[PDB]
């Protein structure tokens, strides 16, 4: 995807004040709670019975951290994302069947973790660059669909 | 099927909101026509720069419209039923563009509600946005 | 909101269909798995192959749910509460999956009612299903 | 998209067969009276009240056949879609901004058109066979917005 120097601006000022050790886990369990269909995919991770019981779920954080640096990677690699996504689409999409419709609703859960996190910062003209990214790495996910 | 749990989180998170709904109902926009640039041909006759006029009404009636529905939620059809007349008939919503302001109308709320935007108060927004949404599309036609 | 027309035209499809339901809903099921993988994976203990007992039984079951769905059509919600509820809490029914077998079911009636699926039929036969899919995703939980 | 060549046998041989002069303009026709949403992009196509004013619009089985023509182009290009579409998404994405969720929608009407028409011998196979295409397709027109 083609981010302008000013998109791509927004997104690495931002991006390097996000906590990587948290972020992934934030967008993952609320990926849970919201979409709880997405729970499928996670039965082995354990109790997800409640909001409360995902989000101190230390099998959520500790795989909400791989995810993010999914991201990070996707970020570095704007140009390139399907290159940087072929093992993970084969993964999502021949492996474990994911519908590719969640990884938007990933990646939008994601910004609502970034606007929550950033407040004010996360202005309209941010959320808009950080849009293009999920986008992005959604497409590149589900290219073993396309 | 908003539970009573939902319909208390959502009831909670517009009493926080309080009097700025109008204001962000304009930022919900503003943050749809910039992050989704499809959805400003519904819109041609407006200037969508920031700070217009149009967009800042425009938002106070989309709140409105939601508080009116929070007001009425176990009758959303019948409140919600002029609405619904107009965005499917009369100006021929594309029901993907619900999705995407109601996107953006959580994303405002947690980017001015640090406390009230919990994982519960998400997910509840988010069926009630969802909510709100399939009965504005419930027309076509 | 289902019109007049849309439940009369769904009626009439209905009645020409007649006593194959059955076997169409497991023809809609045999399109869906193999148009869309991904829908397999529900299924992980059927055998999906053609001729498959666990396929055409569970074709069955399923025309025999919109037939039910038909026939209440004005008390959907309630007729199908039990199934949302199946659907979404213990199946996990990702949404779009409903779009899916919507659009194999259209199909396999487009393939068997030369005469019947007329431009208006389609849509209603569309509106129906829509209808039948806001409901079994009703639940989320 | 890859088609296996039994895929691509399924397609060929029954688009051999389809009449090019009707099945765009039931497939567009279908596309405005199934998700009418979709007319707003076709005031210009005069009286579209009914489905039987739809249907028999001389507009629209004149733009349908064009539609058609697109889609004969990317089946003999099937390796290749992006190229073939690249012009026409220009012009849907830069310059129409219709949302890429219709370009799927249309594919499954022409899916539904050609069900129609063929009855039986438009098998589960050779339905799974131009789901891959239509979706192909769409796709391709969509990579303005990717
Ligand atoms: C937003 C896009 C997504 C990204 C960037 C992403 C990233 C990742 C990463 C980095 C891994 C670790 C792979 C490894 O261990 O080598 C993974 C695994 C996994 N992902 Fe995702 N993912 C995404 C979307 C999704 C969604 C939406 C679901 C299900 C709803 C899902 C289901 C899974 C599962 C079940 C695994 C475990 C795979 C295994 O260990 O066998 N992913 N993902
Ligand atoms: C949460 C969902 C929505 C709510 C609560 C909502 C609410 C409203 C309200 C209250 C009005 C003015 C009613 C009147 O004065 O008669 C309106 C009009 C309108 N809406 Fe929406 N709407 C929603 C979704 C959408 C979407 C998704 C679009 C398109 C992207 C859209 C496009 C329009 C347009 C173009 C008008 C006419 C504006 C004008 O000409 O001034 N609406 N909406
Ligand atoms: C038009 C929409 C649908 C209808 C009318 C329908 C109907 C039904 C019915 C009648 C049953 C059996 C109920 C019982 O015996 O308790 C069932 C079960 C089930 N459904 Fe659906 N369903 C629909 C959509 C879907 C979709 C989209 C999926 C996933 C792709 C799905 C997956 C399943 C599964 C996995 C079962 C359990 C089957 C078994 O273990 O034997 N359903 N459905
Ligand atoms: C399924 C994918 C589609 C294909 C293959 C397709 C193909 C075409 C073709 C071949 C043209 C003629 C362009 C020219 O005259 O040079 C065209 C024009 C047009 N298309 Fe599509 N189309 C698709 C989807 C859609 C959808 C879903 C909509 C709206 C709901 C749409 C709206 C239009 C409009 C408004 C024009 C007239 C453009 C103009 O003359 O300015 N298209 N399309
Ligand atoms: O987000 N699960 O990889
Ligand atoms: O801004 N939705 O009317
Ligand atoms: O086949 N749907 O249960
Ligand atoms: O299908 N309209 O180009």
């Amino acid at each position: 995807v083609h981010l302008t120097p000013e998109e791509k601006s927004a997104v690495t000022a931002l991006w390097g004040k996000v906590n990587v050790d948290e972020v992934g886990g934030e967008a993952l369990g609320r990926l849970l709670v919201v979409y709880p269909w997405t729970q499928r995919f996670f039965e082995s991770f354990g109790d997800l019975s409640t909001p409360d019981a995902v989000m101190g779920n230390p099998k959520v954080k500790a795989h909400g951290k791989k995810v993010l640096g999914a991201f990070s990677d996707g970020l570095a690699h704007l140009d390139n994302l399907k290159g940087t996504f072929a093992t993970l689409s084969e993964l999502h999409c021949d492996k474990l069947h994911v519908d590719p419709e969640n990884f938007r609703l990933l990646g939008n859960v994601l910004v609502c973790v970034l606007a929550h996190h950033f407040g004010k910062e996360f202005t309209p003209p941010v959320q808009a660059a950080y849009q293009k990214v999920v986008a992005g790495v959604a497409n590149a996910l589900a290219h073993k669909y396309h | 099927v908003l539970s009573p749990a939902d319909k208390t989180n959502v009831k909670a998170a517009w009493g926080k909101v309080g009097a700025h709904a109008g204001e962000y109902g304009a930022e919900a926009l503003e943050r749809m026509f910039l992050s989704f640039p499809t959805t400003k041909t519904y819109f041609p006759h407006f200037d969508l720069s920031h700070g217009s006029a149009q967009v800042k009404g425009h938002g106070k009636k989309v709140a409105d419209a939601l508080t009116n529905a929070v007001a009425h939620v176990d009758d959303m059809p019948n409140a919600l039923s002029a609405l619904s007349d107009l965005h499917a008939h009369k100006l021929r919503v594309d029901p993907v563009n619900f999705k995407l302001l109601s996107h953006c109308l959580l994303v405002t709320l947690a980017a001015h509600l640090p406390a009230e935007f919990t994982p519960a108060v998400h997910a509840s927004l988010d069926k009630f946005l969802a909510s709100v949404s399939t009965v504005l599309t419930s027309k076509y036609r």
